[PDB]
């Protein structure tokens, strides 16, 4: 469920980087390359990404770190 | 006729009828009344007065457009008549119904 | 004062020359004849030219001052008769070709008439030149008055039909039916329908619609040669389905079926070519493809493919 | 992909390089088999195939043969879409001038050659000759002869004489001239000349020559020798049903050009006389002009109908051109429209969407879900299911839209809140249901209004709709900070009815254990909804951070206010519900909730307020009857007394004492007094007359009259309307302005007689016509404001500037018109703010003044606070977030990337229909008043010189500095100051309205911005509108965007060159690295139309105002438009550099500067 | 009225005349309902009686050679149904009456909206039913200017001179 984004905006700020990071993460879930980090509540990937942002589990820094480590482990 | 009536009323003439074309008297009297309005006691005509705005209905407008068709057929009639004949033309070939 | 009207400028420039004086056109034709005669004397006095003329005669059976006098007296005649063109070009003013265009086509006709005029006939120049000027103007209207050009013969047919319809409109009272023009005219009555169907002048795409504010005709016209997104997606899905169905076929049967139709390759091959590549008889490839199509006809193997129908 | 757009002149070689062939014939289609003709305007060899990968002749009908050109017809085989890209050309047999470069006013051809446009047009239309370097013996190069003079000099001069006619002569002149030597000679003239008109002419000529010789342009290219031809698919000749064809006007114009060019070729072949050839060249020139512009030639040529043909230029310029009809706005897929109903059950974040509308709008999503969940094997099958509307298609549709927002938009989008995102709830109907609390933002009523729904498709669009546009995020106005989701009329009436108290009400006096007891008592009928009772109530206070201390107390309230108290959230005081709760109280309560608790509690509170207000307005049974409009019993007496006074004054006039006009004015005054008396009696009789008794003699209480309660609560109506209902409806003024001496004495409860109704229609129609003809100019003003400020974005976080503006309360006539609290709320202080006694630093330097700091300032009575302003920011290409302030839509400081210019334009413009407005238009256009103020140009002692007809020369002399500045002041201008005095700079000498230019020039940027903001705010305040000054200051900063170089010094600029202020700022910054600067400027002030039209981008300036001028200037100057603007990116379909795309744009720069 | 006003015609320099006698309206081919169904204009044919009178050469008295009297068809005029409507292409149409400026002379000085000081510049305008407009106006310098069909301004006395008036009699009049 989702009504307002004030905790996610708080946790990321600028009200515009929140959209971009949430879009990155929602596309990550939408394509079969990632799984939700919070218990799915029948939500769409956009709302799931927002709920992960609110929890603090997703940031622009977390996402790029995970992308980098996935690249590094791709070498294997 | 309405135009002549209004023209003669605006110049305080006592003839409600007249002619359809302008004259020296008409033009000079219009100039004289304009001058009088400039200095004497003259009232600007109210354009929105309903005594100055006329009503055109379907009959009048249709007559006007029929007369337009008639003039643009008479042009051709006159041009054809430019060469008069005796027994080769009839009043059915000199007039074309398409313009009207 | 000043004007921007090209027709007014043309009138200004042309009207300067006095119209003419009788027996002046004869003298102008005489001067033209003198000029051409000077050129002819130049050509006849050239021995090589005469030798060439003899050579070409055998083949068939088997100056500057002269030109100047010709160019002049052609300028004088054409400029002396520019008012003749305008009188008999203002007749056609509103036939889809502007006034100055008609004037110019009539001017070219007048130039031709000057070239072909013969004074020894003792005939007034206007009588002859009127034919040429009218021909030029009328053929110009026939040739470049419509967006979709129709030939001159079809325009003559159209004009004859219009004249006869106009006459019958008054001789009958209401209008002639296309069957009724097969009696007044002598046409199979199918040509009448074709001539009547011939497209009228195209409608401007900027035509206001009754509102006349912002609705133009071009706002109601769709791109007919466009692929609907559903059609394109269906094409992609059908390509994928054919791939995934041909996958479930023996190697040579699948290859044969991919070759016989241009399936993700170049132009389709013929049975003879496939034999040229499989090194087998043509009838063998025919039997192979028939069996492959039979196998593809199986249920639980083409239910999605028939869903594509 | 592409960084900038370059515009320049086109050479014949370039036009040929574009071309794929030469259009040689005017033919289009074959009239029997409608295939294209061989070399005509629709040609397969030149322009491409008409069917996909199908050769015209028929020898090649497969994709396999792609890439070969046929032999039986020579037609390339490719896609048909290439028909939209392939251009042709026409080889003109006679050069023809480009109409734009000859008829630009100023004429580029005329100005470049220093030849008057009259002379050039005379030469062009074969009326006169022009010498072309025709010997340096007797006739000069630029001299023009006529037929007489040319023939005279013919026999007098055979050689060393060149005088030609028409456009070939103009081309020869333009090609024989050399730009550098002309520029040098004109520079010498400019440097050795003293005359402002001739000086200005020389500056203009030099600028044209320099901007021409710097760019690759050659002047001769302004004469068209090769004509480009548009691709056929952009000038289609399609078939209409029935054998008819629809064609573009460009086909007809091109056919005329081709016909006349071919006739000219024929004539030159025949060696026709010069008169005929000249006429044909004139006709060809006219045809090319018509094709290019179909104007600038006296008479436009009309088509088969009597309507002028639409030209190549007409398809770019105007309200109907490409720029505004197809590039700045568009028709859009995935969109619907329907009538709006109310649906008062909705939550603030959702809207009712019809099931059929949703099924059509989400079709691809439904197809995808049908395929994915296995319910359809192929997409065609899924389409068939959706067509049949099978039972499971609706389940799929429910799954699809579960959290997919949709944008709702009402037709006139006057500001941001005209588009808002909502979560769809599917309704079995055909009308969109709209939450009642967003109607005010939409300015939407439910009497037939429609709304458009747009589907956001991508994940980014969906997240933007959720996190930026959602109706729950937009609860404060972006113009002022005030809430925008306040309950409007029925909710206000219900809350007002439930909160006000009666004197003797069932259940009065009893003591309650809480709001639940009050609700139980009322709902069980034992107590009246508003009975004065005591009740134990538990407030929560959030004095410090986080902690909510509970305070339980016995309050003296009503049953209704106790019931309402359950709706209120925790951290709010009880006193907010212990009043009568009109419209103002509810708005203030929502604002308090937002500023204390936050956004989520405020949204929940707003929904609960709406539900409760609807419920209790229903229970109230509030109605309107004829008895509810009570007429004063004294109305008859008052009108009789006024009529008697009128008769008395009429007699006095008849006595030869007072002129008719003065008598009329006295009658007006007495009638106005009588109207005021009647209205006062009506309000006294209708507001508190209700009298009842409470266990005693009698008491008095406010009336429960339904009309009165509607007017007092603020739900609907006002004292003016109530008086028009019961008391007389005052005096009527005829649309001229004269007040009809006989006023309408009848109200509407009693009828109006025929004369009174006629008089009333006089003004009703005037109002309707005025409002119909007002929004046009208000919309034009908003368009100009948006165009001037579109390229303004918050790019930095802090510029670091110390300069600001001093905000003080506005006082006029000894009363405050707007306090300091509302002027300084949300603005960052520029310099440390001390107490009046200088005791200590009251608030630090760069604090954002929220309502707590404002409360402190109010408590300590600080009159002037210096706050940062957008107009004094140091940021290049944008403004920092600390100079803007609070982002009034939110509470936090403005974010980086916010397009504050668009918000400023919309905030200023959307109230313009409430306006007057022409005053604001004048202020933003910076028009000079008709009889301005003569201000003191310089400081010094004033004296008089010559005072003859050349009006008085006034001389102001500084103490030490030179005084060559003397002013030519008229005598009929009343001097404010004496002859022998001393005056300070920017002072007033004559009297009159001060022109904004002079205020800027003499007093400064702060002075002019203060003038503009104060005047426009005066207009809006007079009209009751509330706009923050941030927006007006944004517009003013955009007006102050240019500067003239008073002394170039060691900079790379000229003297009179009006440079962009940011460029000169960066230049003066860089030259500080060196020693020499010598670069000094005067700031200019242009109107919004003039400031937005004179901008760096030629696309953004061509896109809104006159396109021919902008395009011609950018073509001759060779302008290169780097996009760097909202309009430019909107046109080319890229992420605007403002919002969520700002980051993207920054990233692009990161890659571009490497 | 239309026929009488323009239909009689004389062959310029030929003196061959075509004159109008009478007209009649033929019966409509279809009724109103049939026109609505098929889709046609409820119209009546116009049959005009014309007479081509040929004048014998050199007959200024009026002697005519022959007269050819024939009835001819001149288009079909749409008819008005019983309730004031026209069916034009099967669809019922209404022609709305027009309120237009009446022909005559009108004096319509501007209200001082032209020049500074709000000076009232008076003008007269002759509006015909058919023909060109004839305006007289005043300039701020107190001069009288004639203007024809709203073109460039001219001094008023030009028209007076064009009417064969000399200066002396012009001043005598004014
Ligand atoms: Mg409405
Ligand atoms: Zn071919
Ligand atoms: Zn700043």
């Amino acid at each position: 469920a989702r009504v307002t984004v004030q905790d996610a905006v708080e946790k990321i700020g600028n009200r515009f980087d929140l959209v971009l990071v949430a879009a990155r993460r929602a596309r990550q879930m939408q394509v079969g390359g990632k799984d939700p980090l919070v218990p799915e509540e029948n939500d769409k990937t956009t709302v799931i990404a927002l709920r992960e942002i609110e929890e603090g589990l997703i940031n622009n820094q977390i996402l790029d770190v995970r992308e980098r480590q996935e690249q590094q482990e791709q070498e294997a | 006729a309405v135009g002549r009536m209004k023209f003669n009323r605006s110049l305080l003439r006592e003839e409600i009828e007249g002619s359809g074309i302008l004259s020296k008297d008409d033009i000079i009297d219009v100039m004289k009344k304009l001058i009088d309005i400039r200095n004497g006691k003259g009232e600007v005509d109210d354009i929105d007065h309903l005594g100055n705005r006329r009503i055109r209905s379907v009959g009048e407008m249709a007559e006007n457009q029929f007369r337009v068709g008639l003039v643009r057929v008479e042009r051709a009639v006159k041009e054809r008549l430019s060469l008069g004949d005796l027994d080769t033309l009839m009043p059915q070939d000199m007039i074309n119904a398409k313009p009207i | 004062g000043r004007t921007t009207d090209p027709v007014r400028m043309y009138m200004r420039e042309m009207g300067t020359v006095e119209l003419l004086t009788r027996e002046g056109e004869i003298d102008i034709a005489k001067r033209i004849e003198d000029g051409i005669n000077q050129v002819q004397c130049s050509v006849a006095e050239y021995p090589e030219a005469i030798t060439y003329l003899l050579e070409q005669y055998d083949r068939v059976e088997a100056m500057s001052i002269g030109e100047a006098k010709a160019r002049r007296a052609k300028k004088e005649m054409v400029e002396a008769n520019l008012r003749l063109v305008i009188s008999i070009a203002k007749k056609y003013t509103n036939r889809g070709l502007q006034f100055l265009d008609l004037i110019q086509e009539g001017n070219i006709g007048l130039m031709k008439a000057v070239d072909k005029f013969e004074y020894r006939r003792g005939y007034k120049f206007s009588t002859y030149a009127t034919w040429w000027i009218r021909q030029a103007i009328t053929r110009s209207i026939a040739d470049q008055a419509r967006t979709i050009r129709i030939p001159v013969h079809m325009i003559e047919t159209i004009n004859k039909l219009n004249r006869i319809s106009r006459q019958m409109l008054q001789e009958m009272g209401r209008e002639p039916t296309p069957e009724e023009l097969a009696e007044r005219m002598l046409m199979p009555e199918d040509k009448i329908r074709k001539v009547l169907k011939i497209a009228k002048e195209p409608i401007s795409m900027e035509t206001p619609i009754g509102d006349d504010e912002d609705s133009h005709l071009g706002d109601f016209i769709e791109d007919t040669t466009l692929e609907l997104p559903l059609d394109s997606a269906t094409t992609e899905s059908l390509r994928a389905a054919t791939h995934d169905v041909l996958a479930g076929l023996t190697a040579r049967e699948a290859k044969v079926l991919r070759m016989r139709f241009g399936i993700d390759m170049n132009t389709d091959y013929t049975l003879e070519e496939v034999g040229k590549q499989f090194d087998v008889t043509r009838e063998r490839i025919r039997q192979i493809e028939a069996k492959a199509l039979r196998k593809l006809r199986h249920p639980s193997r083409s239910e999605v493919l028939r869903s594509f129908l | 992909e592409f960084d900038a757009i370059k515009i320049a002149l086109a050479s014949p070689d370039m036009i040929r390089s574009w071309s794929f062939g030469e259009v040689k014939k005017p033919e289009t289609i074959n009239y029997r088999t409608f295939k294209p003709e061989r070399d005509g305007l629709f040609c397969a060899r030149i322009f491409g195939p008409v069917k996909d990968y199908e050769c015209l002749c028929g020898k090649y009908k497969r994709l396999k043969h792609r890439g070969v050109i046929c032999e039986k017809c020579g037609v390339e085989v490719t896609q048909t879409k290439v028909r939209r890209e392939r251009m042709g050309h026409i080889e003109l047999a006679s050069p023809t001038a480009h109409i734009w470069f000859l008829k630009s006013l100023p004429s580029r051809i005329g100005l470049l050659l220093d030849m008057p446009l009259r002379d050039i047009e005379r030469v062009l239309y074969f009326e006169s000759y022009v010498v072309i370097e025709g010997g340096m013996t007797n006739l000069e190069r630029q001299q023009i002869l006529t037929e007489e003079q040319y023939l005279d000099a013919l026999e007098e001069f055979g050689d060393e004489f060149d005088a030609k006619m028409g456009a070939e002569a103009i081309q020869a002149l333009l090609k024989s001239m050399d730009l550098e030597q002309e520029c040098e000679q004109l520079r010498e003239e400019l440097n050795e000349t003293n005359s402002e008109t001739k000086r200005k002419k020389l500056t203009k000529r030099i600028k044209l020559l320099e901007a021409f010789v710097q760019s690759g342009n050659k002047p001769e290219w302004m004469i068209l020798t090769v004509l480009p031809v548009l691709p056929p698919d952009l000038r289609p000749l399609v078939p209409l049903d029935g054998g008819r064809f629809a064609t573009s006007d460009l086909n007809d114009l091109y056919r005329r050009v081709i016909n006349r060019n071919n006739r000219l070729k024929r004539l030159l072949d025949l060696a026709a006389p010069d008169i005929i050839v000249r006429n044909e060249k004139r006709m060809l020139q006219e045809a090319v002009d018509a094709l290019l512009d179909n104007g600038r030639r006296g008479r436009a040529i009309t088509g088969s109908n009597k309507r002028p043909l639409k030209s190549l230029a007409d398809m770019i310029k105007g309200k109907q051109g490409r720029f505004r009809q197809n590039l700045l706005g568009k028709r859009v897929d995935y969109s619907g429209r329907s009538v709006i109903t109310v649906g008062p059950y909705l939550r603030l974040h959702q809207c009712g969407l019809p099931k059929k509308m949703a099924l059509e709008l989400f079709k691809p999503f439904i197809y995808g879900k049908l395929e994915l969940r296995g319910l359809a094997t192929t997409i065609k099958a899924a389409k068939k299911m959706v067509e049949r509307e099978e039972a499971v298609v609706w389940d799929i549709l429910d799954e699809v839209i579960r959290e997919h927002p949709v944008l709702l938009n009402r037709a006139p989008t006057l500001h941001r809140l005209g588009i808002q995102a909502f979560e769809p709830v599917l309704i079995e109907g055909k009308a969109i249901q709209l939450h009642p609390l967003v109607c005010a933002a939409y300015n939407a009523d439910f009497d037939g209004d429609q709304m458009a729904v747009h589907v956001p498709l991508t994940l980014e669009a969906q997240l933007e709709a959720r996190a930026l546009m959602m109706s729950t995020n937009n609860i404060l106005s972006p113009a002022n900070g005030e809430p925008i989701i306040v309950p409007s009329q029925d909710v206000v009436l219900g809350l007002y009815y439930m909160t006000r108290d009666c004197v003797n009400a069932k259940g009065e006096g009893m003591v309650l254990t809480g709001p639940k007891e009050a609700e139980r008592l009322y709902r069980s009928g034992l107590a009246s909804l508003h009975a004065r009772v005591k009740v134990r109530i538990t407030e929560y206070e959030k004095d410090a951070n986080g902690e909510l201390v509970a305070k339980t107390s016995l309050k003296d309230t009503t049953v209704g206010r106790a019931i309402l108290w359950m709706i209120v959230p925790k951290g709010l005081p009880y006193s907010i519900v212990n009043q009568a709760l009109g419209k103002k109280a509810i708005s203030k309560m929502l604002n308090t909730c937002y500023r204390i608790l936050g956004l989520k509690p405020t949204v929940i509170f707003a929904d609960q307020i709406m539900y409760t207000g609807f419920a209790y307005a229903a229970r109230s049974g509030a109605s309107v009857g004829i008895d509810d409009m009570v007429i004063p019993e004294k109305k008859h007496e008052i009108i009789s007394e006024a009529e008697a006074e009128v008769a008395e004054i009429q007699e006095q006039f008849q006595s030869g004492l007072v002129t008719a006009g003065e008598r009329y004015n006295k009658v007006i005054d007495i009638w106005a007094a009588a109207n005021d008396r009647v209205s006062k009696a009506m309000m006294d009789n209708l507001q508190t007359e209700t009298v009842i008794n409470r266990d005693g003699q009698e008491e008095k209480q406010v009336s429960f009259n339904s009309i009165y309660m509607m007017a007092d609560s603020g739900a609907r109506g006002s004292a003016a309307q109530i008086r028009q209902l019961a008391g007389m409806r005052g005096l009527m003024a005829k649309p001229d302005g004269s007040i009809i001496e006989t006023p309408i004495t009848a109200n509407f409860r009693e009828g109006l007689n025929v004369l009174q109704y006629f008089i009333s229609t006089h003004g009703a129609r005037k109002g309707l016509a005025d409002t119909a003809l007002k929004t046009a100019n208000s919309g034009y003003l908003t368009r100009r404001l948006v165009d001037v400020a579109q390229d303004l974005v918050v790019t930095e976080d802090d510029c670091g500037t110390h300069e600001g503006i001093m905000m003080t309360p506005v006082i006029e006539g000894g009363d405050v018109k707007e306090p300091l609290r509302d002027r300084v709320l949300g603005r960052v202080t520029a310099e440390d703010v001390l107490k009046p006694g200088t005791a200590d630093i009251l608030v630090p330097r760069n604090t954002l003044l929220h309502e707590q700091w404002c409360d402190l300032l109010e408590e300590n009575s600080v009159d002037a606070v210096k706050v940062r302003s957008v107009v004094s920011c140091d940021t290049d290409f944008g403004v920092c977030a600390h100079c803007y302030g609070r982002d009034l839509a939110r509470g936090h400081i403005i974010n980086k990337g916010e397009a504050i210019g668009v918000i400023a334009a919309q905030s200023i413009g959307e109230p313009g229909t409430q306006l007057g407005l022409p005053r604001v238009a004048d202020l933003f256009e910076a028009r000079r008043p008709k009889e301005p103020a003569i201000l003191a140009e310089i400081s010094g002692i004033v004296s008089f010189g010559k005072e003859t007809k050349g009006k008085r020369r006034l001389v102001i002399t500084p103490v030490d500095g030179s005084d060559p500045y003397e002013e030519m002041i008229p005598k009929w201008r009343q001097l404010n100051v004496f002859e022998g005095e001393r005056v300070e700079r920017g002072d007033v000498i004559s009297d009159g309205p001060e022109a904004p230019h002079d205020i800027l020039r003499l007093r400064g940027v702060h002075a002019v911005t203060r003038y503009i903001v104060n005047e426009v705010q005066d207009v809006y305040r007079l009209q009751g509108v509330k706009i923050n000054d941030k927006h007006i200051e944004v517009i003013v900063r955009q007006m102050l965007r240019k500067a003239t170089i008073v002394n170039a010094g060691s900079s790379d600029f000229l003297e009179g060159e009006q440079v962009e202020y940011s460029r000169v700022k960066i230049a003066n910054r860089e030259l500080e690295a060196n020693g020499k600067v010598g670069a000094t400027y005067s700031r200019d002030l242009l109107g919004i139309t003039k400031a937005s039209l004179a901008t760096e981008s030629f696309i953004s300036a061509a896109s809104f105002q006159e396109t021919t001028r902008v395009l011609t200037e950018a073509a001759v100057a060779g302008k290169r438009d780097e996009l760097r603007g909202l309009k430019e990116n909107v046109i080319v379909g890229r992420l605007i550099p403002a919002g969520t795309g700002y980051a993207y744009h920054q990233d692009r720069m990161r890659r571009r500067a490497a | 009225a239309a026929f009488r006003s323009v239909f009689p015609i004389q062959s310029y320099s030929g003196n061959s005349e075509l004159q109008y006698v009478s007209y009649r309206l033929g019966e409509p081919v279809f009724d109103v309902q049939e026109c609505q169904i098929r889709g046609v204009t409820y119209s009546a044919p116009l049959r005009v009686k014309l007479r081509l009178v040929i004048y014998e050469r050199e007959a200024p008295e009026g002697t005519v050679k022959d007269i050819k009297e024939q009835e001819v068809y001149m288009g079909e005029i749409p008819l008005m149904t019983d309730n004031g409507t026209f069916v034009i292409n099967g669809t019922e149409r209404v022609i709305v009456s027009q309120l237009h400026r009446s022909p005559g002379v009108f004096f319509d000085s501007d209200k001082g909206k032209t020049h500074s000081s709000g000076k009232v510049l008076y003008n007269a305008r002759i509006i015909p039913y058919r023909g060109s407009w004839l305006d007289f106006e005043f300039d701020p310098k107190d001069n009288l200017f004639v203007r024809i069909d709203r073109r460039r301004k001219l001094p008023a006395t030009i028209i007076l001179r064009a009417l064969n008036y000399t200066t002396e009699q012009i001043l005598d009049l004014f």
